[PDB]
């Protein structure tokens, strides 16, 4: 009847950082060393972090020694587990596991576990973004809709830095997806709309992207 | 149980006033308040602390005073750096409760939004989406509504909002809405029409298009 | 300089889980109360939730009581909140603050505040999934993929469950977009493609979906 | 400390006495522990100190072994042990597990019938395309399927899905997706699967071209 539960599972982009906690039924951690261990893709097992009684000793593999920390809360019964500049090989199933007392043995087995939390890094750190065109029809207003890009930030340019009165450049919105989303207007004489080219330049330098997109009327 | 209220909840000022906002709290928290500033996407900075004393480091410019019920920040001799958000804070031995913030901007005359709409493009709709934008320009102050309208109507839990900064030269706010559908859903429907309100208008604003323009 | 740094921020959707933690630099936090604020939408500070020294008290506010956890590592000085069945309104700007700590003051206001870190929720805890068709083209074969749904598990079964014989449903696979898919087949007789229909029943409770496909010979 | 099991794949029968190896690249004396794992749970531990036997494990596990070679006895095979199990070093400060055995029900060699599906064209129009690939009752399981897009070989693109052991007959199944958008898609004509298994002489590809 003595369980444990993982927490903090999800999707993490190359670079990232994740955070998994663990909690117990039916038994206090205080008396156990609590470890960390992860199932690959392949089906191997791979130990990942453990932690003695009273926080003694924090032991790491040594793929994750300098990324990753482990942390015990024995009053409230949690374990915690840190990754940092996290990595595609960091991709697995997360368990974490009870040893005996390490006060009354040096060499225990893993004998209790919990289920498991999906970590899953995806390889790609950076996604250039898409640049459309918010096209014009005494005053009016144009500009760009530049989507779907990762990280921040986008910078972005008119007439290569030639226009400047009357651009806005909005602050970029997190969407549902994960990616970032931004637009950017100007407003010019209505007359000019003929004569004048109008060009917006986004540089995105995390994907070192560079796009020139042309608006004019539809 | 301690509520805290901030007056006003948005000052206009110009360089070089003396201003004044005042917290109120619902008990009496003797002088454990504090008062903080922050700068959009920045951390909080603590500014003054048991009603009165000016943390080391703050201008000069700045003070405190009240008790019981009743606080005051005093800023005297308003500097651009001041331009800011201001929070009042009851701090206790183990919680804590903040004021609504009030937001100290560039004062200036009132001005209606300029609304602009923006079908979304081809390219875009070919690849599968469709992102409809209403622009609203050069405004003040800096609260607005805006709905969207397809077909008459009303949208709810598909669009997503954005505001500028106080502009460098005119001190206006600019604002976009974007409105996101699937091409199918896009592509079965007509008008499409954005809506707003602002203190400035007598009347709600409304452009719209046609699918198919 | 005395500083703080938050990790753990990101995308999740409501119902979901996410841990955040809290690292110093030029300080131990053992002698402090530490404390999480966030900043919501439209400006406002808000309290979320602290844990005193030697973690005698630990206390939160109303509106996330029983779903949120603070802990503290004064080993290697590291703060901690678990946040469980998570609600829009959740999301925030979410800073580590540090309660100043006096010999000469039994009471300090927040002296040190981390950079913050942005936690997102996404109002859509649930999502149906799109159906489509694998069309056919002795022995053929046919089926449907059941593509970009939240969360697992999806029914399948081929003519309300009077056909079984040859049907494999597939473990569904996580894509990057963080929805799941999967693939349902069955192999049949050839001759059987003009007199018999098939037809692919799609169930996800989650989302109270509910899909018949047909599944055709395409010309 | 490297461990190393053997074999990887163990194919057998009910009732079966089966013996799964595990090798030290160094002295660790007794200290090994072995476990069962099934598709989606958590491990079990079943044996500890190389041969004793944890508290509610049945008796036809026993281990045995010391120094750098371990050994893992099932005598009895029953439905329930078809899994895969781990040995595993154990000290106070690191540990270090074996890549895993699977044990497997036995059966012939059965080539798996492959088929390719493309994209709809409902899904095509709303900016996807999903091309999959089908491997039908084969064994055993290991098999490699690679995509061609105008003989271009695919990378990073496609994900796969397997069954379990068919109940009826023993075999697998398994799925490869290719995901596309429409304009990465509409770029190319030849979309290909090709397909290697033990039970094929030769590797079998499944192609169609776009638009017919």
């Amino acid at each position: 009847e003595v369980q444990l539960v993982e927490s903090g599972g999800g999707l993490v982009k190359a670079g990232g950082s994740l955070i998994l906690s663990c909690g117990v039924s039916n038994f206090r951690i205080s008396a156990h060393t609590m470890n960390w261990v992860r199932r690959v893709p392949g089906g191997g097992l791979e130990w990942v972090a453990s932690i003695s009684t009273s926080s003694t000793y924090r032991d790491y593999a040594d793929a994750v020694k300098g990324r990753f920390t482990v942390s015990r809360d024995d009053l409230e019964d949690f374990v915690y587990l840190q990754m940092h500049k996290m990595r595609v090989e960091d991709t697995a199933i997360y368990y974490c596991a009870r040893k005996g007392s390490d006060r009354l043995s040096d060499n225990d087995p893993f004998d209790a576990w919990g289920p498991g939390t999906v970590v899953t890094v995806s390889p790609a750190s950076t996604k250039g973004p898409s640049v459309f065109p918010l096209a014009p029809s005494g005053t009016a207003a144009l500009g760009c809709l530049v989507k779907d890009y990762f990280p921040e930030p986008v910078t972005v340019s008119w007439n290569s830095g030639a226009l400047t009165s009357g651009v806005h450049t909005f602050p970029a919105v997190l969407q549902s997806s994960g990616l970032y989303s931004l637009s950017s207007v100007v407003t010019v004489p209505s007359s000019s709309l003929g004569t004048q080219t109008y060009i917006c330049n986004v540089n995105h330098k995390p994907s070192n992207t560079k796009v020139d997109k042309k608006v004019e009327p539809k | 149980d301690v509520v805290m209220t901030q007056s006003p909840s948005t000052l206009s000022a110009s360089v070089g006033d003396t201003i004044t906002i005042t917290c109120r709290a619902s008990q009496s928290i003797e002088t454990w308040l504090a008062w903080y500033q922050q700068k959009p996407g920045k951390a909080p900075k603590l500014l003054i602390y048991k009603a009165s004393t000016l943390k080391t480091g703050v201008p000069s410019r700045f003070s405190g005073s009240g008790s019981g019920t009743e606080f005051t920040l005093t800023i005297s001799g308003l500097q651009f750096d001041d331009f800011a958000t201001y929070h009042c804070q009851h701090y206790a031995g183990y919680s804590a409760t903040f004021g609504q913030g009030t937001r100290v901007e560039i004062k200036r005359t009132v001005a209606a939004p300029s609304v602009f709409i923006f079908p979304p493009s081809d390219e875009q709709l070919k690849s599968g989406t469709a992102s409809v934008v209403c622009l609203l320009n050069n405004f003040y102050p800096r609260e607005a509504k805006v709905q969207w309208k397809v077909d008459n109507a009303l949208q709810s839990g598909n669009s997503q909002e954005s505001v500028t900064e106080q502009d460098s030269k005119d001190s206006t706010y600019s604002l976009s809405s974007t409105l996101t559908l699937s091409k199918a859903d896009y592509e079965k429907h007509k008008v499409y029409a954005c809506e707003v309100t602002h203190q400035g208008l007598s009347s709600p604003v409304t452009k719209s298009f046609n699918r198919g323009e």
